[PDB]
Parts: C-alpha cells; sequence; structure tokens
C-alpha cells in the first residue's frame, strides 16, 4: 500500500514521510490476513539513487 | 520352527520354594513380628505364589477386624486356613499349549 | 605365575570361572574376567581373550563406579587388536581412555595415551571415514601441548607430498623413545609398516594430481626402485583403492577413469550456466556503481 | 576541590603543557564539557611519555560519564593503560571503572531520554582483552574476546567506534601468535572502520606499516600485494631505512621479478635474523605466485613446463612440486603431465588488481563480444516460420 | 500426516500418536527382581538364561558353530506361577529393556 | 550498501489461474510450438550481446574516467576466463559425436 512521500532532488537530504499513517495501516492489515506485516519499502526507481 | 523353539516348563513352588514367597510378602505389608511360617507353609501346601499374596491380604482382613494396622501370627494362622479350601476348589494344575 | 605351569595355571581359571553367577557381585566378577584375559595373552591364544571381553557387558564401565575397570577394559583390549596387527581397532579404544575424566583432567597423564592414539591412527590404512577420525583429534588442542606429535599427524592428514627418506631419518631418534609402537621388539618392526603408510599416502595424493605420470618419474616420486613401485601400486587395485592402468616394460602408468561420452560434457554444462550466472550478476553490480559513483 | 589536582601536575610537567591545564578549569567553570572532551583527547598526544594524563583522567572519570560521551572515556583512557607497562595497575584502575559504568546505565537510560550508555561497556571488555596480550596471557584475552564477539554480532545499531577496538584487539592476539595469514586479513578490517575521530596518533600507523609488510611476504596463501602497495598506509614511509627495502621487497613480488628480489633478499639475512631462516620460504613464494600470472595471462590456458622453467629460474622437477604445493593449499585446482609435460589448469583464485591486469581482461572480451554480434544477425534473418 | 481441507495438500508432518499401554513399559524400566529372592522356580530363571542371554553377549560362538542362536520361549504353567514376573527377572541381569 | 538478491516472480494457484488466462497472448511465462523455441532461442542470445557491451564498457570507464576500483566485479570476471571453454580440446569431439547422434 502507498505511504504519503515527498521528494525535493534539490537537496535529497529534505524528504516527507507520515509517521501517523504507518501505524495506523500496519493494524489494519493485520486482520485481512495473518500474512501481511512491513517487511521493507518499496522505491518507484526509475534507478537505484544514492538518496 | 524359528519362533518358538525352545519349550520352557514353569511349575509350583515346592515345599521349601513356598517358604520364600511368605518372606517376600510380610516385608512389603505391615506386621508386629511373625515367625510361625514354619507351619504356615505345610496349611499352604500346593499353592501358587497369587494365593500367598491373597493370603496376607486374607490376614490382613482378620486384624483389621480386631482392630490392629498390624498382622499378628494369629491371623496368619486363620488366614492360610481359609485360603486352602478355596484354593483346591477353585484348583488349576494345567498346562497350556 | 611365578611357576611355569602357567600354562596348567591359566586353563583353570578360564574354564571354571567363565560361566555364569546368579549370586556373586559384578565387581568381584570383572576382575577374575581381566585375569583371565591376561592369562590368554600371556599363552598366546587371542582367540580366547577376544571373547572373554565380550562376556562382561560394555554397558558396566559407563559408570563412575565402574570407572576405574573402564581403564583396565580398555588397556587389556588394545594388546589383543595389538598382536593381529589390526590398528584401526586399537586407536578407538585408547580414545575411551583419553575421555576418561582423570586421564583428561590431570596435564601429565594424558600424554602417553594421546601419543598411542596418534601413532595408530597414522599406521591404520587411509579409508573414508579415517580422515574424520585424524581430524577429531586435529581439532584437539591437546594435540597442540605436544610438538613431535604435532608435526607428525599433520603431514598425513593434509593431502601433500612427503618423500619416504625424510620420515626415515627425522623421525627415527624421536619416535623410538616411547614403547609399543615403534620401541617394542614386536614392534620395532612396525617401522616397516611406516613405510607402507608413507608411499600409500604419496599414491593417493599423486593420483588425484597427475592423471598421467611415467614409471621413470615415479620412482623419484617415491624414492622406491621400478619393481617395487609396479608392484606396490598393483596390490592398491585389489583392495579396490584406486584404479589404475600399469604398463609392465616401465612405461607409464596412469592413474585415472575410463569415462563416457556424456560424463565429460557435464563439467561442459556446467562451465557454460556457471559462466553466464557471473555475466547476469555482474549486470546489476555495475549499475549501482554507475550511478552511486 | 580540583585546584589541587591540575597545580601539581604543573610542576611534573614540562612548560609547554601549562595553559592546557588552565584550559582544564575553564571549562569546568563555563559548564561546557563539550570543549572539555576534545582538550582531553588532545592531552595524550604531547605527553606520551609522562603518565601525567592516566592521574588527569582519575578525576574527570567519576565526574562527566554521561555528561560527556562515553566513546570519549574510552578513547583518552587506552593510550594512558596501553603504554603503561605495569599492567597489573592497568587491570585493576578498568575493572573499577566498569562497575561504575553498570550502576550508572539502569536509571540514565530515561532519565535523559535521549542518550545510551549500555554502548560503553563493550568497550571496556576489549581494553581488559589488550592488557593481558601484553601481559602474555593470550588465552585469557581470546576467550574474553570471543564472549564479546557473540554481543556484537546480535546488534547492527552498535558505532562505528566498537568494531574499532575489537579487530585492533583480534590483530595482537594472532601477533603474539605470529599467524602471518591470521594478522594480515584482520588488519585490513582496522583499515576499514578507522574513524577521522581521535583514536589513531602518528606512532601507530607507521607501526601497523611495518608488522602488515612482514606478515604479508611470509604468508601461505597471501597475494594480497598489489592491494598493500596501493594502500594509503605503506605509500607514505617508503623514504625512512627500515621501509625502504620493505617496500621494494613487497614491490619485487607483486610483479614476479627476480632480479631486484633476490638482491634485496641478500641484504636482509645479515640485517635482519626474522629473515635469515625463511630465505628458503621466500624464494618460493615469488616462484610461486609468477607461474599463476604467466598462464592465466596468456588466453591459452595450457601450457608446456619448459617456458615456466626459465620463468622461475629452477629446473623441471622443482616445476611439478610448485604446481602441487598450489593445488593442496587450495589456490588452483587442475592436473600435472610428465607423459605430455603440460600443466592444465582451471580455477584460479582473483589476482591482483592492476591497470594493465584490466586492460587484458577488457581486450580478451573483445575477442568473443564479435561472435554474439555476428551470428545475432544469422539467426534473426534465417528462420520464415518464426511465428508464422 | 495432516492436509488442508482447502487444497487437499500435506502441509505438515504429524509425528505418529502413542498408543498408552505399550508405551507406558517401554519408558520405565520394569527391574530389578533378585535370582535368591525368587523361591522354587530357581531353575526356570537359570533355564532362560542359557536361551537368551548366551548368544547376546556373544552371537560370537554360535557363529563358530553355525547353529542359529535360539530364541522363542513359551511360558506356561497353571496362573499364579509368576512366571511374568520372571519375565522381569531374566531381563533384569541383563539390564534389558 | 546494498546486496543484490535476485528475482524469478512468483504467485499463489489462487491468484495464477486469473493470471493465466486474462493473458491474452504467447507469453513468456508459457510456450507453445516450434515455431515459438526458435523465438525463444533468438531472444536469450539477444540479451546475452547487450549484457557484454556493458562488462567492456565498465572496463573502459574504470581505466579513462577512473572510477573507483571493485574487487568484487573484478573478482568475480576473473573467474569467468578460466571457466571459459577453448578450442581443438578433446572435449569438442565428444560434442561432434553427439550431434551425429542427435
Ligand atoms: N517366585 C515368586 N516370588 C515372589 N512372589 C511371587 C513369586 N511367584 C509368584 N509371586 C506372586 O504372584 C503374583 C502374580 O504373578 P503374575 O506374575 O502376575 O502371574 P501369571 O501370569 O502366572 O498369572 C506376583 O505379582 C507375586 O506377588
Ligand atoms: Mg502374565
Amino acid at each position: 500500500f502507498a505511504l504519503p512521500f515527498e521528494e525535493d532532488e534539490k537537496n535529497s537530504d529534505v524528504w516527507f514521510l507520515d509517521h501517523n499513517y504507518i501505524e495506523n495501516m500496519n493494524e489494519m492489515c493485520k486482520k485481512i490476513n495473518a500474512k501481511e506485516k512491513l517487511i521493507g519499502w518499496y522505491h518507484s526507481g526509475p534507478k537505484l539513487r544514492a538518496s | 520352527p524359528g519362533r518358538l523353539d525352545r519349550k520352557v516348563e514353569i511349575p509350583l513352588p515346592n515345599e521349601a520354594g513356598r517358604l520364600e514367597i511368605f518372606k517376600i510378602h510380610t516385608a512389603k505389608v505391615k506386621k508386629t513380628g511373625e515367625f510361625d511360617f514354619e507351619a504356615a507353609v505345610k496349611m499352604s501346601d500346593g499353592f501358587n505364589g497369587a494365593d500367598i499374596r491373597n493370603c496376607a491380604t486374607e490376614a490382613g482382613f482378620f486384624a483389621i477386624r480386631d482392630d490392629r494396622d498390624h498382622i499378628n501370627p494369629d491371623d496368619l494362622m486363620k488366614a492360610v486356613r481359609k485360603v486352602a479350601e478355596v484354593k483346591k476348589l477353585e484348583g488349576t494344575i494345567e498346562y497350556q499349549k | 605365575k611365578e611357576e611355569g605351569k602357567i600354562d596348567e595355571a591359566a586353563d583353570i581359571l578360564c574354564e571354571l570361572q567363565v560361566e555364569t553367577y546368579g549370586s556373586m557381585e559384578m565387581s568381584e566378577k570383572i576382575q577374575f574376567i581381566l585375569e583371565q584375559m591376561e592369562l590368554s595373552i600371556l599363552k598366546g591364544d587371542y582367540s580366547q581373550a577376544t571373547v572373554l571381553s565380550r562376556k562382561i557387558l560394555k554397558k558396566t564401565f559407563k559408570n563412575p563406579k565402574y570407572e576405574s575397570l573402564k581403564l583396565e577394559y580398555y588397556n587389556l583390549l588394545v594388546k589383543i587388536s595389538l598382536h593381529k596387527r589390526e590398528y584401526l581397532e586399537v586407536a578407538q579404544y585408547l580414545q575411551e581412555i583419553y575421555q576418561t575424566d582423570a586421564i583428561k583432567s590431570d596435564e601429565a597423564k594424558w600424554k602417553p595415551v594421546l601419543s598411542h592414539i596418534v601413532y595408530f591412527l597414522v599406521l591404520s590404512p587411509y579409508g573414508n571415514l579415517q580422515n574424520d577420525l585424524i581430524h577429531k583429534i586435529q581439532n584437539d588442542n591437546n594435540l597442540k601441548k605436544l610438538e613431535s606429535q604435532e608435526s607428525l599427524v599433520k603431514l598425513f592428514t593434509t593431502n601433500e607430498l612427503m618423500r619416504w627418506p625424510i620420515v626415515q631419518k627425522t623421525y627415527e631418534p624421536v619416535l623410538n623413545e616411547d614403547d609399543l609402537a615403534f620401541g617394542g621388539e614386536a614392534n620395532k618392526h612396525h617401522w616397516e609398516d611406516l613405510q607402507k603408510r608413507v608411499i600409500e599416502h604419496n599414491l593417493r595424493v599423486i593420483s588425484e594430481y597427475y592423471s598421467r605420470i611415467t614409471l621413470l618419474r615415479l620412482n623419484e616420486l617415491l624414492d622406491l626402485t621400478e619393481s617395487q613401485t609396479e608392484t606396490y601400486i598393483s596390490d592398491l587395485v585389489n583392495q579396490g583403492i584406486i584404479y589404475a592402468k600399469v604398463n609392465r616394460p616401465a612405461k607409464i602408468v596412469n592413474f585415472e577413469k575410463p569415462k563416457n561420452s556424456s560424463q565429460l560434457l557435464n563439467e561442459w554444462s556446467h562451465n557454460v550456466d556457471e559462466l553466464l550466472e557471473h555475466i547476469e550478476t555482474i549486470g546489476h553490480l555495475i549499475t549501482k556503481e554507475e550511478i552511486m559513483h | 576541590e580540583i585546584d589541587t589536582i591540575l597545580s601539581t601536575l604543573r610542576m611534573e610537567a614540562d612548560p609547554s603543557l601549562h595553559p592546557l591545564f588552565e584550559q582544564f578549569e575553564k571549562f569546568y567553570e563555563e559548564k561546557l564539557w563539550f570543549q572539555l572532551s576534545e582538550s582531553l583527547t588532545k592531552f595524550f598526544d604531547d605527553a606520551k611519555s609522562t603518565p601525567l594524563r592516566l592521574r588527569l583522567y582519575d578525576n574527570f572519570v567519576s565526574k562527566f560519564y554521561d555528561k560527556i560521551n562515553q566513546l570519549s572515556v574510552v578513547k583518552y583512557l587506552l593510550a594512558s593503560l596501553k603504554d603503561s607497562k605495569d599492567f597489573d595497575e592497568s587491570l585493576k584502575y578498568l575493572d573499577d571503572l566498569k562497575a561504575q559504568f553498570q550502576e550508572l546505565d539502569s536509571k540514565k537510560q530515561r532519565n535523559n531520554g535521549s542518550k545510551d550508555h549500555g554502548d560503553g561497556i563493550l568497550l571496556i571488555d576489549s581494553e581488559i582483552a589488550r592488557t593481558y596480550l601484553l601481559k602474555n596471557d593470550l588465552v585469557k584475552a581470546r576467550d574474553l574476546l570471543d564472549d564479546l564477539e557473540k554481543t556484537l554480532d546480535k546488534k547492527d545499531s552498535i558505532p562505528l567506534r566498537i568494531t574499532n577496538s575489537f579487530y585492533s584487539t583480534n590483530s595482537q592476539y594472532f601477533k603474539f601468535k605470529n599467524d602471518f595469514n591470521s594478522f594480515y586479513y584482520t588488519s585490513l578490517l582496522y583499515l576499514s572502520t578507522l574513524e577521522p575521530s581521535t583514536s589513531i596518533t602518528l606512532a601507530e600507523r607507521q607501526q601497523l606499516a611495518y608488522d602488515l609488510s612482514i606478515s604479508a611476504l611470509l604468508g601461505d596463501k597471501i597475494y594480497n600485494f598489489g592491494e598493500l602497495l596501493h594502500h594509503p598506509i605503506m605509500e607514505t614511509i617508503v623514504n625512512d631505512s627500515n621501509y625502504d627495502w620493505l617496500f621494494q621487497l613487497l614491490n619485487a613480488l607483486t610483479v614476479g621479478d627476480f632480479d631486484k628480489f633476490d638482491s634485496l633478499i641478500k641484504v636482509q639475512i645479515s640485517k635482519i635474523p626474522i629473515l635469515a631462516q625463511h630465505e628458503s620460504f621466500l624464494r618460493q613464494k615469488i616462484c610461486l605466485m609468477t607461474l599463476i600470472e604467466t598462464v592465466f595471462v596468456k588466453n591459452i590456458r595450457m601450457l608446456s613446463f619448459e617456458d615456466i622453467s626459465k620463468a622461475t629460474h629452477l629446473p623441471k622437477d622443482n616445476v611439478e612440486h610448485l604446481v602441487m604445493r598450489a593445488i593442496s593449499l587450495g589456490l588452483l585446482k587442475g592436473s600435472i603431465d610428465q607423459v605430455n609435460e603440460l600443466v592444465t589448469i582451471s580455477w584460479v583464485q582473483p589476482r591482483i588488481i592492476s591497470g594493465d591486469q584490466i586492460t587484458k581482461m577488457k581486450d580478451r572480451l573483445v575477442e568473443w563480444n564479435d561472435q554474439v554480434e555476428k551470428l545475432g544477425k544469422k539467426m534473426e534473418a534465417r528462420g520464415q516460420s518464426i511465428w508464422v | 500426516v495432516t492436509l488442508d481441507i482447502t487444497t487437499l495438500t500435506i502441509m505438515r508432518i504429524l509425528p505418529r500418536e502413542t498408543d498408552p499401554l505399550v508405551y507406558n513399559m517401554t519408558s520405565f524400566e520394569q527391574g530389578e527382581i533378585t535370582f535368591d529372592g525368587i523361591g522354587g522356580l530357581t531353575e526356570q530363571i537359570r533355564e532362560l538364561r542359557e536361551v537368551i542371554e548366551l548368544p547376546l553377549k556373544n552371537p560370537e560362538i554360535f557363529q563358530r558353530v553355525g547353529i542359529k542362536p535360539p530364541k522363542g520361549v513359551l511360558l506356561y504353567g497353571p496362573p499364579g506361577t509368576g512366571k511374568t514376573l520372571l519375565a522381569k527377572a531374566v531381563a533384569a541381569t541383563i539390564g534389558a529393556n | 550498501t546494498f546486496l543484490h538478491l535476485p528475482c524469478t516472480i512468483e504467485a499463489e494457484e489462487a491468484e495464477e489461474i486469473g493470471v493465466e488466462h486474462l493473458l491474452r497472448d504467447v507469453r513468456d511465462q508459457a510456450a507453445g510450438g516450434l515455431s515459438i523455441r526458435l523465438t525463444n532461442q533468438l531472444k536469450s542470445l539477444k540479451g546475452l550481446q547487450s549484457k557484454l557491451k556493458d562488462v567492456v564498457e565498465y572496463l573502459d570507464k574504470v581505466i579513462n574516467k577512473e572510477l573507483p576500483i571493485n574487487h568484487t566485479i573484478l573478482g568475480k570476471l576473473q573467474d569467468v576466463f578460466n571457466l571459459l571453454p577453448n578450442l581443438g580440446t578433446p572435449d569438442d569431439d565428444e560434442i561432434d559425436v553427439e550431434n551425429h547422434d542427435r
């Protein structure tokens, strides 16, 4: 599932990640399947940035 | 042949074999000193070791009637005359094949 | 025992008390059995002695109470297998002594047993399982507290070429000191059996490492003459340790195998796959270093 | 209070060290112990002959040690107790320091609510292990070090300082034992974990550089001679008499060259008695490396013994022995044929990096790049029923 | 085995369910009984040792002769003989399970 | 730094049926007749061709531009050369006996 996320490519030491949202989604997701738990994060590419 | 090949027959405890059987049993339960084992074996002629275990119990019954927790020598005399009649009537000298 | 009637006397004890008991204690009983085994060693009937060992159970020596008789039980067995020049069996018997806590715990007492174990494992012929057992001792840290033992053992543990004259000269004064493997009178002639094992080792190492060799070269590699080389290979084919083809005019000796078309191209099947595997891994490692660096 | 502590050490001290003391009064009074942490660290560079420093550290051990990073208490103390060559004294002080950190930590983890104080305990075990190595109780340190190892692997958030103390200590253990191979690799791990932060001196660089070079020469499986050359450490000191030959020996091995190598070996028998009983080893070693270089550098993988014979300045009998030794050691896998007189190798352990080795790999791919490209046109064109 | 009701696929091992009766007796040792603690069957304990005890220590002698080491003993006799008690006494000597 | 884990993609048998029939193509996850298997040989070789080029180029840019050395890449690619087959060996001769047989 999507997380709220921003980036500014001027300085990549700046980005926005929502701290509320993850907890709430994890709680919901434990109900639907028992498989589901946070095992990483995806990047949408197109390459592997050092950011 | 090749499953059972030898036959070992078990007979009864003997006149001095029956003697030993008393000794194991008296120790196992409670008693106040008994010694009448030389007579008791003659009374108990032809008994299996299962019925020697029953006799101790038999004396055990007599004693708890006199309100004792220990088996008297007198009960053991009483026990063995009782068992003996009962033994002959339901008697078994048999060999199985 | 003092007397000459040791023949007669040996026999008396063994006939009567070999038979079971129903009212004798086990402690008392074992002690006579060791005696009976000792007397069967003195007579030269070791065929007697092997039965007497097993007429008392191995499972009555694994208590601390019969820990004292554990030392004796395994002492007498060594000798029985030692006379029939069967070295694989001696080594295990002695490793039970080492693992005995009194021997293991004291600094001095472990030393004589551990040197015995090493000697017999090295005189044993190289099996498949043999490599694992000598490499147990190798992993031991009390191997490292002797140096005579240390140097001696590592040579054959590892696959490496070590010439027969270097062993003959060097290790004669080192190992003739300890008795009953190289300095007994019946075990002096176990230096001849040191020669067979080193060269047997030499031939197994060479088997991997060569695949075709002349016979003329091989005489230097083992330091044995032409006649001796050919003969010592031919017996190894009968014990089924190697496969070689031996050319009797002093030509060539090939330690390699007849092959099939299929088998040889299985290796090519693997080289091609693995080469490709590398091209895949390389492709994403290059991109990674491209962006980041 | 602190006034006596600082004033006494001035007289004992060299005059050029007088301001430092007074700067320790000054940043106590400001109540700014950020600059104090730097000043103590600096102190032992300028005063490593005199253990004025150890006596100074005692006061600050029992005051700020949660009001300063604990990482910094381990950095200044280490120079003091390493160079202490009374090692009973070293052990005793370190054990009392560990008891203060174990009490402290339980309240202070929630009290600061921003800081940690469990980090410090691991490092003290490392210092304790080093003191035992010098003292020559190598076994006592190693079993301390193994228990410490376990704890570290189960953590992943640990500082870069923690790994630096542990590997340094592990290297000193293999140098006492004289395991050349083991030393080389674990000292490489210290170099990586080096911090711009003061936890090194100028002395230590030059001395690791000496010990690395010596181990390398005498390894049984090393061929990381080119990896050392290119490394900063050994680059800077080659202009001193000790490290002059030492560089040129390392260089002559890298390049397989015998004319420079053998000329050096004569000198070092007389000069150094370490290398006067490894004379036989070093000559076998240069020949061993060169052997792998000559077949491999070619695109033909199978090579007659003769060419090797003039190259390693050995007759044919030793050629085969060199080759056999490599296989044993697990540096090559392959065969020896004295029938066909060939060595046919088929597995190689990684070569040294050098620009020109790169060039030979890049040219080698060219050869077979042509075949893929030309065949890729033939197969495409051909087939008229590719999906018809 | 235990297998899904969703796909009919064996998911996982189900270790076999022990049958209680035989299992109790495997678990604990039923021993010792003493040879001279049994009276009048004393001969019959010994006779069992020759059948069972001899080839177990050494199968080695029976193998020399080439005649098979002998097994299979049928125990018989009127009930209460205590031949199940003798079963224990034989195997008590060997320390057999 | 980041360690490549290879991928092949998988789905349960629950999901998979819906994938197979929704698809309305030839598929690179299934195949038909001989004709499609000629296609596959051209596609598989084309991938090698492109991938080799990246390796050479990487070797160039190390000695030109002077990006830092990696013994992970250079070391793996050292192995490739010893694994390499060559011609004129008894092995290729055993391939030809099998080609006549088939
Ligand atoms: N030889 C003996 N010594 C002591 N007790 C005995 C002896 N023989 C028989 N008994 C007694 O008889 C009881 C019953 O014997 P058990 O082994 O259950 O017999 P069966 O299968 O012949 O019925 C024993 O548990 C024991 O109390
Ligand atoms: Mg029964």
